């Protein structure tokens, strides 16, 4: 209960988590408030990557400590941004939102993640998508190793079956042609 | 690249298919394939016992 | 194909004429004569003279052996992925756009947390340099 | 009028009658036996043997161009369209990995909020303790 | 519609080979077919 | 796809469900209402 549940919604999120540059960008924030909710963020982001370790992210990181809370001041805290809501957005206008988004940065440009709303350069953006595409060529011939291993593997282990369904097929096709000079062999002598 | 990506997942993942279910099916094919070869195996011997038939009797 | 008794290839492929259900003649005789004319798994009467009925495989067209190969196995092949394809395509777009949906609410309701942070930390200044005050004049 | 699960024209229509909407019968019958009968956008279970509603309308007469008159363009243009539908795919789950990413920074800013929220709160709470006690205590003029 | 009959069997089962898993497989697969019983189809023809 | 009444395609789709049967709202209504609530090639009784 005292870990966060927001990333224990799996949805699959960073093994590496960097306190420094994460705490250095929170104080370089120029709003206070938001500033704030940065740097308690950066200790989440630390707590989480130190004291639940993913597949890949490195062990033995430092977890930070957090003051008690209450559940009930808790609750008190979500009444009030509760009663700090406005009107909820239909979910047709988030869809028409979204469409407009998709149709200004189209569904390549909104599946690169590098791609924030301030990014308006062009090298920045070719940079960004030499990255994406180094990381997918790696992807490409690891794969591409994996299935050839294991098209291999399938290969030497079923074409002792394989070899049998060609000389069965023939066999069926002599049975065919044989059956065929019969029957008219069949019809051309009853006549005779 | 990413064409080739999904292209190159979904033949792994029907490779980790045909390795985890793909033996049994190729023995009920090939018996499959074997009763038909049996089937015009009995037909093309009828009809060889009815030329016989015929040849013998006339 | 399978035969419903027997769970092989049937050597003599006989239907039965009331349900359409593929039987082997010898084991179904064998059934009606040890069950007086039951069909296997229903409570139909069959009539082994009347109601069932052979198979003929007429062999004018050359015959292709069931083969993952052949086109029509390759069509069922394109459109049974095409059919897991577009499923896995509809559900991905369906929480798409329930985390989209909630992604909204969720950045109004970050709008409001910052909002009633920025409330909060006036708030909690002003108090601040209330008791500041307070305990300077205080003497 | 198009399926809701292909954004097409089913090739054999079936309408959902609790809502009232358009499927195509093999996908949705797939789609129930993955999801253990449960309609697609709702949550109450889809009933394929009674609830399903077929429709028999006329065929749809989709035209055939004179460019398409010829099987190598045939296959190009599967070859053509089934690229573009898989990189779709590849997309669209890149699209949703981003933004499930995108929010799970978010609700990191948004519990960190609420527990600044929170700090503040008590903060504020001790801040006007300690001052009511400092007014007490004091003699207002 | 009366004196058709069908029957109630299951799905036969064809094993997918393991050269033809990929798309790309499959489409070579599909051309060499269509090439091999289109020339099947001509030589018929020409024999008959 | 075509409407069963004009032939042409509904505006406001509707299906009369015990046939199954695609009609436009409009059309089906006033045909309803004109011949007391009867399907067209059918004669039961059709609820608008």
């Amino acid at each position: 209960r005292r870990r966060t549940q927001v990333m224990q919604r799996e949805l699959p999120r960073t093994a590496v988590v960097d306190i420094d540059a994460l705490l250095r960008a929170a104080d370089e924030i120029e709003d206070p408030a938001r500033a704030l909710v940065a740097r308690e963020a950066a200790l989440l982001m630390a707590h989480d990557a130190a004291k639940y370790p993913l597949p890949g992210a490195p062990p033995g990181v430092k977890p930070v400590e957090i003051p008690r809370f209450s559940d009930d001041e808790l609750a008190e805290a979500r009444l009030q941004i509760l009663m700090e809501m406005k009107e909820k957005p239909a979910p047709e206008v988030v869809h028409a939102i979204w469409n407009r988004r998709e149709e200004n940065l189209n569904a390549l440009r909104l599946g690169l993640g590098y791609y924030d709303s301030d990014s308006e350069d062009g090298e920045d953006d070719v940079a960004n998508i030499r990255a994406t595409l180094e990381a997918a060529l790696d992807r490409l011939m690891a794969s591409a190793e994996k299935g050839n291993k294991l098209e291999k593997k399938l290969n030497l282990h079923l074409g002792g079956y394989k070899n049998r369904a060609e000389m069965l097929r023939k066999k069926l096709g002599e049975a065919h042609a044989a059956l065929e000079k019969a029957r008219n062999a069949l019809a051309g002598f009853q006549v005779l | 690249a990413y064409t080739a990506q999904a292209y190159l997942s979904a033949r792994r993942a029907h490779l980790a298919l045909l390795d985890t279910h793909g033996k049994n099916a190729w023995l009920i094919g090939n018996w499959h394939l074997e009763g038909e070869v049996k089937a015009v195996e009995k037909e093309l011997a009828e009809t060889k016992r009815e030329i016989d038939r015929v040849s013998l009797a006339r | 194909m399978l035969c419903a008794l027997s769970g092989e290839i049937p050597e003599e492929p006989v239907v039965s004429k009331k349900t359409g259900v593929l039987f082997e003649k010898r084991l179904i005789l064998k059934y009606l004569e040890e069950h007086n004319n039951i069909e296997p798994g229903t409570t139909e009467e069959l009539d082994p003279e009347t109601d069932l009925l052979p198979i003929k495989t007429s062999r004018v067209v050359r015959p292709r052996p069931p083969n993952f190969t052949s086109i029509p196995s390759l069509l069922k092949a394109f459109q049974d992925e095409w059919d897991a394809l577009v499923l896995e395509t509809y559900t991905t777009r369906e929480q798409l756009a329930r985390v989209r949906e909630e992604l909204a609410t969720a950045l109004y309701q970050h709008d409001a947390a910052v909002r009633v942070i920025a409330r909060l930390t006036r708030e909690r200044d002003e108090a601040r340099e209330a008791l500041a005050r307070l305990t300077v004049t205080g003497a």
